[PDB]
């Protein structure tokens, strides 16, 4: 029925992503993960998995520069929130040495709002909690 | 003395923020005690870390690249060896993102931090033995292409069982 697609890098999904889906799991909420690496040719049947989803979650390689990024791998990501309009969608940029005012401004751009950030002072399972109570209060919503 | 510990071995705060996390995060989940190691090396005196450890029925040493910088984690590992041979403790070897074929042989960047830091130092082959035999000890691997959820999960469980079975 209603799920939840988690978009990433190839890097973190078997790291950073799998604890955020399995944490998701563990409170009942059922989800997919989808991979970004893939050119548009695969990734046309993950595209149906992002657009029926309910909350989209990007998770974002931020210790990179987002314009040489954005367009290649999440543009079409974010370009499913457009057939489904009750979907919403949920930010993460993830990394130890986050360009963090570069993807800020790069979220500005495409008009993003709802955000997520790796801390020095908070571990990776802080940061998936925060994102689990977050996905939560918008799946019911 | 609390004695359903399990003790957490490891060096590197990265360790600690990232994988180490959710490991601690799924054993407090399921009311298991337990003792994290000095992972910064902060200063915790060594015989109340060889204390905790001795008191421990489980060890987890997790060898990551950095374990063999600290000469108090290449302790550790000491101690973790002849209790295992008293028998007062499980340990469980995890390989995080090494070989264990490296650990065993101290291979690469691994053994090459060993060996600066314990040149010339009197306890240098006692050191040597016992990473060439706790790799032997059944243990757990994590590679770049293993779901680390799972290995989470997989390391509870063996933790699980380890705790019924004493």
């Amino acid at each position: 029925e209603e799920f939840v697609c988690i978009s990433c890098v190839e890097e973190v999904r078997y790291s950073f992503v799998s604890h955020l889906s399995e944490a998701l799991r563990r409170k009942g909420i059922n989800n997919v993960v989808v991979d970004v690496d893939i050119d548009d040719l695969l990734f046309k049947e993950s595209q149906a998995k992002i657009e029926k989803a309910g909350v989209s979650v990007m998770v974002l390689p931020g210790n990179c520069d987002p314009s040489e990024v954005w367009l290649d791998k999440f543009a079409k990501v974010l370009e499913c929130q457009r057939n489904n309009k009750d979907q919403a969608v949920v930010s993460v940029l993830y990394g130890d040495s986050l360009l963090r005012d570069q993807w800020l401004s790069e979220l500005d751009f495409r008009g993003l709002s709802r955000i997520h950030q790796s801390r020095k002072e908070c571990s990776d399972s802080i940061l998936v909690e925060e994102i689990v109570r977050d996905v939560y209060e918008t799946h019911f919503y | 003395p609390p004695q359903h510990q399990v003790f957490i071995n490891f060096r590197g705060a990265d360790l600690r923020r990232r994988f180490v996390s959710h490991l601690v995060t799924a054993l407090k989940l399921n009311n298991i005690n337990v003792f994290i190691d000095d992972y910064e090396d902060r200063g915790q005196p060594l015989d109340v870390l060889l204390k905790r450890i001795e008191e421990s029925k489980i060890v987890l040493a997790i060898f990551s690249g950095n374990y063999t910088e600290s000469v108090w984690c290449v302790r550790e590992l000491e101690k973790i060896k002849d209790c295992t041979d008293e028998g007062t403790l499980v340990a469980i070897p995890i390989f995080y993102k090494l070989e264990p074929s490296t650990v065993r042989d101290l291979k690469g960047k691994f053994g090459d931090r060993f060996r600066s830091m314990a040149k010339g130092d009197e306890r240098k082959k006692k050191w040597k033995e016992a990473f060439n035999l706790i790799p032997n000890i059944m243990g757990i691997i994590i590679d770049k292409k293993s779901v680390e959820s799972e290995k989470v999960n997989e390391i509870v469980k063996a933790v699980k069982t380890a705790l019924t079975g004493i």
